[PDB]
């Protein structure tokens, strides 16, 4: 959710600080659709870490 | 008063001076006047505006 | 109401920066002169 | 100051030290002053 | 939702003044050295001199 | 609106903690809130939806 807006030219966040950090020059194109059908597994999928 | 026009340049160039000087103390819409101020306190994103 | 003149009183520093031998104006609330 | 008057203020410059910044965070729309009775 | 649920907010109110500095964060004090070039920060002057 | 007096503020552990939904900051920025040294701290609590 949030956190794919989380990541954005200099942007602050605990995906930024540690996680995905997009430089402040970003010529590119984030491009995100949801996902729920694909990875989401019941109860939680425990291979996002 | 005899030396009037010898002590107008000097007098010129003084205050010439003295304004860009006092031009380092101004804002110019930012935060602070300060480079260090600015540098201490926002993150590269937000110190460049 | 009684009044008088406050020639050359209520003076403070607006700011507590040090400074020496400088003219500068000070925009503060200040007492107006001979008020 | 160390003054030495007669009768009113004086005449003559007087600085004044900042003597304390007292954190009230209330607002301020009236005031009195006290005396020795 | 997450539009309409308890959000808790502290603001914290800040001032770069240059009143004395009362309230500062957890860096360790050097010793004073003199008559040399150095980087000073006391408490909020960072800079060099 | 409680304010705060002499002390060692350690911002640290305050954007470094899964426990904030926005940690927005104007005028400074979280990983630079510790290096800072403020003449005092108003901590103004109010809850929004
Ligand atoms: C201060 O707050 C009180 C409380 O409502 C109000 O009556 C008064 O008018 C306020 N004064 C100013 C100057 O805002």
């Amino acid at each position: 959710g949030d956190e794919v807006r989380q990541i954005a030219p200099g942007q602050t966040g605990k995906i930024a600080d540690y996680n995905y950090k997009l430089p402040d020059d970003f010529t590119g194109c984030v491009i995100a659709w949801n996902s729920n059908n694909l990875d989401s597994k019941v109860g939680g999928n425990y291979n996002y870490l | 008063s005899a030396l009037g026009k010898l002590q107008d340049v000097v007098n010129q160039n003084a205050q010439a001076l003295n304004t860009l000087v006092k031009q380092l103390s101004s804002n110019f819409g930012a935060i602070s006047s300060v480079l260090n101020d600015i540098l201490s306190r926002l993150d590269p994103p937000e110190a460049e505006v | 109401p009684a009044y008088t003149n406050s020639f050359t009183r209520g003076v403070y520093y607006p700011d507590k920066v040090f400074r020496s031998s400088v003219l500068h104006s000070t925009q503060d609330l200040f007492l107006p002169f001979f008020s | 100051t160390p003054i030495n008057l007669v009768r009113d203020l004086p005449q003559g410059f007087s600085a004044l030290e900042p003597l304390v910044d007292l954190p009230i965070g209330i607002n301020i729309t009236r005031f009195q002053t006290l005396l020795a009775l | 939702g997450v539009g309409y649920q308890p959000y808790r907010v502290v603001v914290l109110s800040f001032e770069l003044l240059h009143a004395p500095a009362t309230v500062c964060g957890p860096k360790k004090s050097t010793n004073l050295v003199k008559n040399k070039c150095v980087n000073f920060n006391f408490n909020g002057l960072t800079g060099t001199g | 609106r409680k304010r705060i007096s002499n002390c060692v503020a350690d911002y640290s552990v305050l954007y470094n903690s899964a426990s904030f939904s926005t940690f927005k900051c104007y005028g400074v920025s979280p990983t630079k809130l510790n290096d800072l040294c403020f003449t005092n701290v108003y901590a103004d609590s109010f809850v929004i939806r």
